[PDB]
DNA sequence: AGACTTGTACTGGAACTCACGTGAACGAATGTTT
DNA sequence: AAACATTCGTTCACGTGAGTTCCAGTACAAGTCTGGTC
């Protein structure tokens, strides 16, 4: 399935923290 | 206890704000203490704990000879105490800064974590900082906007990352703030679909049944279809029963 | 995954339907330590006792 | 008549089991449908555990 | 042999040439008590 | 006969979660000293 | 009359016992393959 991880079968691959980003 | 504080925006502006705990879940003030069988006196007892080693001979190890550890894997990797406090993460405690300002729809209810809610409140005697909060809630308030702000109790206290809302009131009106999740605290669960599955579709009788009882079971009344609602079954004015 | 309890929903004194229990949202806590012996780098076992 | 900032505990998930009692998968997806036409949420007493 | 006495040595780090645990060994070769991590008691580290 | 493989059931331990206890630390009020 | 020390109720973090779910080890029984002679 899209999105599946690649080190952990089964769980949503989850995006990298990106902190706060403001808005242009 | 009433916990002042500075809200900042940036290095530049700054709001003094007075914090109390509004919402928590209460407990005993005492507790129950044991006490001998025939005596019935707390000092004819004694808890005590031993660590003994894990050979046949069952060695005895003073508290002095422990140092604790981790496990990495299928290993276990030593880590005292003090060098853990030399690279311990530390923190300038004390800290009500805001992170960022985001819209309401993006923080959903159901996320919300710790065991507390904070009402934020401008200092005591002082109408400046006052007027400074007041100008902020009604600002998010107009916007339909929160604040995502960083907290930490003390120096000691674990930094934390939640969410403060307007609360306006005709009295008074105060932040209220609640904790929201870090990345590590989110579980990635999936559940089969209801709405798509074959098997366990109801029919049109037994969702008009349903209707029925959920129509029959309502726990609050209009007043007359003439201003507002009313509830029937108070649940926050409740004593809690086990104190009673 | 891991159901935190299985209980039973109880509309009535007759009408039940099981549930589940789960928690999308868990705090993370550090690892429990482990105590360790100093000299020989092995775990020691604790315990209590009252007198 | 739920207020946002009466906050106490994290929530939890109720789903249906289907493997203890037959036939509650169809019931808890009648009450689901019901209860998001007409916004209503489910009041209930609620015991974990024993004691 | 008896040189060392009821000495506690607490040895973290070896050479290339004489890895740790070669040197635990070497050491333990003379009477000396190996401690896995130093403390109050602990006359010197390695 | 005998030995291994497969299927069913049971029990104990690991892991996870919540409740309860203990320890240390602290702002504000009050008492004491100068 | 003003400054400093002590005490008190509060707060947070960390540790330990009991309940629940899941999986591995164990036991037993049946099935399958084999051996030998008359």
């Amino acid at each position: 399935c899209p999105g599946e991880s690649l080190i952990n079968p089964g769980f949503k691959s989850k995006k990298p923290a990106g902190g706060v980003d403001f808005d242009e | 206890i009433h916990w002042p504080c500075r809200l900042t925006i940036g290095s530049n502006l700054s709001i003094r704000i007075a914090a109390y705990k509004s919402i928590l879940q209460e407990r005993v003030k005492k507790t129950w203490t044991v006490v001998d069988a025939k005596t019935l006196k707390k000092e004819d007892i004694q808890k005590e704990t031993v660590y003994c080693l894990n050979d046949d001979d069952e060695t005895e190890v003073l508290k002095e000879d422990i140092i604790q550890g981790f496990r990495y894997g299928s290993d276990i990797v030593p880590f005292s105490k003090v060098d853990e406090e030399q690279m311990k993460y530390k923190s300038e405690g004390k800290c009500f800064s805001v992170l960022g300002f985001c819209k309401s729809s993006q923080v959903q209810r159901r996320f919300f974590m710790g065991n507390q809610v904070l009402k934020v409140f401008a200092a005591r005697d002082d109408e400046a900082a006052a007027v400074a909060l007041s100008s902020l809630i009604h600002a998010l308030d107009d916007l339909d906007m929160v604040a995502i702000v960083r907290y930490a109790y003390d120096k000691r206290a674990n930094p934390q990352v939640g969410v403060a809302f307007p609360h306006i009131k005709h009295n008074y009106e105060c932040l209220v703030y609640v904790q929201l999740p870090f990345m590590e605290d989110l579980r990635q669960y999936m559940f089969s679909s209801l709405k798509n599955s074959k098997k366990y579709a109801p029919t049109e009788a037994q969702l008009n049944a349903v209707d029925a009882l959920i129509d029959s079971m309502s726990l609050a009344k209009k007043d007359e279809k003439t201003d507002t609602l009313e509830d029937l079954f108070p649940t926050t004015k409740i004593p809690n029963p086990r104190f009673q | 995954k891991r159901a935190l309890s299985r209980l039973k929903l109880k509309l009535n004194k007759d009408i039940v339907i099981s549930v589940g229990i789960y928690n999308l949202v868990q705090k993370a806590l550090k690892p429990p330590p482990i105590k360790l012996y100093r000299e020989t780098n092995e775990p020691v076992k604790t315990k209590t006792r009252t007198f | 008549l739920l207020k946002k900032h009466h906050y106490l505990r994290p929530s939890l998930f109720v789903y249906p089991e289907e493997s203890l009692v037959i036939g509650s998968s169809t019931l808890f997806s009648a009450l689901l449908i019901k209860c998001l036409e007409k916004e209503v949420a489910a009041l209930c007493r609620y015991t974990p555990r024993r004691n | 042999s008896n040189i060392f006495e009821d000495v506690e040595f607490c040895v973290m780090s070896g050479t290339d040439s004489q890895p740790k645990p070669d040197l635990e060994n070497r050491i333990a070769e003379f009477g000396g008590y190996i401690v896995q991590n130093p403390g109050p008691d602990t006359y010197c580290v390695i």
